[PDB]
């Protein structure tokens, strides 16, 4: 699947994505690639998962949503 | 801005309990829509068109919203301009969080509070969990949180805390110094989230395209019992207030978040050489530049021209070759310089951020060519031997013609 024809050897890494970077043109044999520089991050994120501990059962809900019913879940919401 | 806006809503008898925030602002000039946050009928975008200018989350414990509101439509709602205001009581839900940890603000566990055992009111259910906040360890930037002077304010919330080397977030209201977070029925057995002072009960954001975030952190705080309420700490002695203040600071932060207090605008920029009225093509080198930006701010509801006293300007290559202040004349910031001896492309930066307002970048760029081959200084006095020299050869030769062609033997 992945060959170089110059190379005669199949890359290790077939999988890459990009952070910063986004393609903006290849040519029709692959011969000249052009990538965008994009913007700087809108916004800063963490880096790590919000704090969990294990006090209290975590009990994560699923998802219960197609494409005919699109209704979410409230906790705290009285009943009819 | 555009004045429309979304609630999303938890009960939808929450708007009778919460009447004065809302009334005071229609009264402002806002169109509110009333949602329950699991309604199919929901949704932001609809064929790119971004149909809600502004967005209300006072909906805690929900755990996925209803249609097409995920967590990333709302970062992407950001993204595009827009600015949200969520509040979340002790029941937090998975998407609040979520959405805390996507703008960089992370809240502690679903069943926590800011527990305080020295700054509780007197109205407490005995667990300490209301929380007297001081109006001291405030953010002091009356952009934000008003120019008047607030009476103490309560909390009813979730601890949040934030990276204290993080450039964009801010916090407008911090805990006290002995309020921690940690739920308040089980013993303290690891190192409670947002142990001291840094507890944060109201956090904003105020991202690269400028979008205004609030996290408040307590639903209640926007209540109507907290607007009218009688604040005093149960520790003795301590003055008993009449009104809480935190009418003022509610109202301040709305219109902070929904552009309206801190706004700031960049005009036209001009420069051109000091004598002229056209920007010429390719200064050259050493001549003199004049720089004039206008800088407008949205007071009430109309553009005003700003006050600026520290405003500075960059003429920068890789790194700065020159800072000045601009200074305020007419209507316009303009200063008028000299240009470095190196040539090349430099361009003006004019970046303008403060603590709560926006932030003003403006960067226009202009190429310095050296000098041509005719703007080089002529006929210079420590010259004059050599010019001299030269020209007295040319009579020589001249003279030496005469001589040798016609010259006589004898
Ligand atoms: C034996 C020879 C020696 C060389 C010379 O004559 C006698 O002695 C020079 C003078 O210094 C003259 C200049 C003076 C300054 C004046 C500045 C004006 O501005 C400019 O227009 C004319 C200019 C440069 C003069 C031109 C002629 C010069 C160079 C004269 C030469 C021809």
């Amino acid at each position: 699947p992945g060959f170089d024809r110059t190379r005669n050897a199949e890359i290790g890494n077939k999988d890459i994505k990009f952070k910063h970077l986004e393609e903006a043109f290849t040519s029709e044999h692959w011969l000249v690639r052009i990538y965008k520089v994009k913007a700087p991050d809108n916004r800063e994120t963490l880096d790590h998962k919000p704090r969990v501990t294990n006090i209290f059962p975590k009990q994560k809900y699923l998802s219960k949503k197609t494409t005919k019913r699109k209704r979410g879940y409230i906790k705290n919401k009285l009943v009819f | 801005s555009g004045p429309r806006t979304l609630v999303l809503l938890d009960n939808l008898n929450v708007r009778e309990t919460h009447s004065l925030f809302f009334r005071s602002l229609k009264d402002r000039g806002f169109e509110l829509t009333f949602k329950t946050a699991d309604d199919p009928s929901l949704s932001l975008i609809k064929y790119g068109e971004f149909l809600y200018d502004n967005l209300i989350i006072f909906s805690p414990s929900v755990e996925d919203f209803g249609g097409n509101i995920n967590v990333e439509t709302i970062s992407a709602f950001i993204d595009g301009g827009g600015s949200v205001l969520v509040a979340a009581s002790s029941d937090i839900g998975d998407p609040l969080r979520e959405l805390g940890s996507e703008c960089g603000i992370e809240f502690d566990e679903e069943k926590t509070a800011v527990i305080d055992h020295h700054n509780y009111d007197i109205s407490d259910l005995g667990q300490h969990t209301l929380i007297v906040a001081d109006t001291e360890n405030l953010l002091k930037a009356p952009t934000i949180v008003g120019k008047s002077s607030l009476n103490p304010i309560l909390f009813r919330g979730v601890g949040m805390v934030a990276d204290p080397d993080n450039p964009l977030v801010l916090d407008i209201l911090t805990g006290s110094s002995t309020s921690y977070s940690f739920f308040p029925d089980k013993p303290i057995t690891q190192y409670p989230h947002a142990v001291g002072k840094n507890t944060l009960l109201i956090a904003g954001l105020q991202a690269r395209n400028n979008a205004r975030v609030i996290f408040s952190g307590s639903l209640d705080f926007f209540s109507d019992s907290f607007f009218n309420s009688a604040v005093q700490k149960a520790a003795p002695g301590s003055q008993r207030y009449s009104q809480t203040g935190n009418y003022e600071l509610a109202v301040a932060l709305s219109r902070w978040v929904f552009k309206e207090e801190g706004v700031l605008r960049v005009g036209p920029v001009s420069h051109h050489r000091v004598g002229e009225t056209a920007p010429p093509n390719a200064y050259t080198v050493t001549d003199l530049v004049e720089y004039s930006i206008v800088i407008q701010q949205l007071s009430n509801g109309k553009w005003v021209p700003f006050d600026g006293d520290d405003i500075q300007l960059e003429f920068v290559r890789i790194d700065p070759f020159v800072r000045t202040f601009l200074k305020k004349k007419g209507g316009k910031y303009s200063v008028q310089f000299k240009l470095p001896d190196v040539y090349g492309v430099f361009q003006f930066k004019v970046d303008y951020n403060r603590l709560g307002y926006t932030h003003l970048y403006s960067s226009t760029q202009v190429s310095v060519r050296p000098l041509q081959h005719t703007q080089y200084e002529r006929f210079i006095p420590s010259a004059y031997p050599y010019y001299a020299s030269a020209f007295s050869m040319m009579l020589g030769l001249f003279i030496f013609s005469i001589v040798f062609l016609h010259m006589k033997e004898k």
